[PDB]
């Protein structure tokens, strides 16, 4: 069943699973028109599948025209979504096709198994605890290739960069979702803190900076005060 | 008009037939039902006294043979029976019958209730559902699953509804994944009707039987049954404008008979609000939609 607070190693043991995050799949603008009604323009998005133990990140583009002459956009984007990630785990030899599918929004639920009927034997399952995973788009390298995409694609990418040749997986996606949560609860104060020093650089084949172990320890941290404070900015305390 | 003679009444019991009910003492002088209207399915249904465990009956047509009721002091129930020798079934039910002890089916003439309840219901039908070929008449009590449930244990014991499941392969056509999902008329119209029942009068059929089931037997699955027969055609974009206007009525007629202190165990919620307020029929249906507003404002 659903992801509860009591099985957190479950995401680190050896049976393949994925977890789908459609919450920038349908992105848009809200405007003012010469009228002065109002109307969107939607903007190039993403499905974000990622394996939790590996770090493999199946970053697929959803280019605006697939919303052309489409209403429903939002329902339809749920289902668009099940249909990309039901043609992932077609593409993918047996032996890499995930046990388990964990959907961060249990909307996705119905969509993700009716696209999945084929596959009676990969669980579909919902998450007791949100995701931070809205804020992908906030590393600058997946936002650049979604938004210079002029054609629906899929791009892969290893989110932990080299990480794992020095941590576990479970401190890897730890990691992974502290940034992550940094990013969403104050973008600007995060990404002040990830690059204030130019000594360290992003490798081209990466998409964070090369921390030594101790840079590491310190960044941490300053995540850490960063979400704690932006919880007292936000509540008071 | 018709007759179910009963050997004798052994133990105190609650008798219904179709939609009445009379309580019968232990060992009262009593010897059946007569004046039973020919042309229609009955059901003739019991419950005990002492353990008002196991609701159970008899589907039956007396246009098909001669059947009385005998109790069965090893297997504990009122069963049901055919009297092959038709010479020997009429001189037993005059007997009954200038002696007196037989209550009268008691039909109201203006009262189309139970037409109106069993208009689709034949008994070949009900045959297929409930499998026993060497009877004419066919068992059902409170406790038989059916065949879906018992996909999710007695075969032979078991109520053979059509099989329906929004989430199968059966309803949703590779390709036409969220199409087939929010708008289920592909699965109404080509699998089920053109398919598997054929017509609209045999889906119908099942679904007044499976009504009745639920009713008399408090039969859980066919309470599922019943409801997913409801919103296979509610949650149909395209359904043909007599099959609509025919539901109706079969709704109506069956809200208005639930007795209104079961309506909490046999009313479920979520597709009754769906069914009325959010489907693509919210509105084709105002005959039910009226008397479940004026009945059981609460469930909505
Ligand atoms: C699979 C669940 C048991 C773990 O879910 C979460 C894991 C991590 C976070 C987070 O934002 N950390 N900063 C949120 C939810």
């Amino acid at each position: 069943g659903a992801m509860n607070s009591s099985n957190y190693a479950e995401l680190f043991n050896n049976d393949i699973k994925l977890f789908v995050d459609d919450t920038n799949v349908y992105r848009v603008t809200v405007h003012k028109t010469f009228e002065g009604n109002v109307a969107t323009k939607a903007i190039n998005g993403c499905i974000f599948t990622l394996n939790p133990k590996t770090g493999h990140l199946f970053l697929k583009i959803i280019h605006t025209s697939v919303w052309a002459g489409q209403k429903r956009l939002s329902q339809l984007a749920k289902w668009k979504t099940a249909e990309e990630v039901s043609a992932l785990v077609r593409s993918l030899p047996k032996e890499e096709q995930p046990k388990q599918i964990i959907v961060t929004r249990k909307a996705m639920l119905d969509p993700l198994e009716v696209h999945m009927l084929d596959f009676p034997n990969i669980a579909i399952r919902p998450t007791e605890l949100r995701l931070p995973f809205s804020a992908a788009m906030s590393i600058d390298k997946l936002s650049d290739v979604v938004m210079k995409a002029t054609e629906p694609q899929m791009v892969l990418f290893n989110i932990y960069d080299d990480w794992l040749d020095r941590i576990s997986s479970y401190t890897a996606f730890s990691r992974l979702t502290l940034l992550l949560r940094a990013l969403k609860t104050n973008e600007e104060s995060a990404k002040m803190i990830l690059l204030s020093d130019p000594t360290i650089t992003i490798k081209s084949y990466h998409l964070w900076p090369s921390f030594t172990d101790e840079q590491w320890i310190t960044i941490e941290s300053q995540m850490r005060d960063l979400i704690l404070t932006e919880y007292g900015r936000k509540y008071n305390v | 008009m018709n007759t179910v003679p009963f050997t004798s009444a052994p133990i105190e019991v609650t008798i219904g037939i179709d939609q009445y009910s009379f309580n019968v003492k232990e060992n009262q002088p009593f010897h059946g039902i007569k004046d039973i209207p020919i042309g229609h399915v009955h059901v003739i249904h019991f419950q005990h006294a002492d353990n008002s465990s196991m609701r159970y009956g008899y589907w039956f047509d007396c246009r098909m043979g001669n059947f009385y009721i005998q109790y069965d002091p090893k297997d504990g129930l009122y069963k049901m029976m055919e009297e092959r020798d038709g010479a020997k079934f009429e001189n037993i039910v005059h007997n009954f019958k200038e002696r007196q002890m037989m209550v009268s089916y008691p039909k109201i003439d203006e009262d189309d209730t139970w037409y109106n309840l069993t208009e689709f219901v034949q008994m070949d039908k009900i045959r297929k559902i409930v499998r026993k070929d060497e009877n004419q008449f066919s068992y059902v009590d409170s406790s038989m699953t059916t065949v879906q449930e018992n996909e999710l244990s007695d075969p032979a014991h078991s109520l053979n509804y059509t099989v329906i499941n929004f989430k199968s392969r059966e309803a949703i056509r590779p390709g036409h994944e969220m199409e087939d999902f929010l708008d289920k008329s592909y699965y109404l119209n080509t699998v089920m009707l053109q398919g598997i029942f054929k017509n609209s009068s045999n889906y119908f059929g099942e679904l007044q039987f499976a009504f009745l089931n639920a009713m008399f037997f408090g039969n859980y699955g066919s309470s599922l049954q019943w409801h997913a027969m409801i919103e296979l055609i509610c949650s149909s974009a395209t359904v043909p404008k007599h099959m609509l206007d025919k539901l109706d009525e079969i709704l109506y007629y069956q809200i208005k008979t639930l007795p209104e202190q079961y309506s909490d165990i046999l009313l479920n919620e979520r597709v009754w609000n769906i069914c009325l307020y959010s489907s693509f029929q919210k509105n084709s249906l105002h005959n039910t939609e009226k008397i479940m507003e004026n009945k059981y404002p609460e469930l909505l």
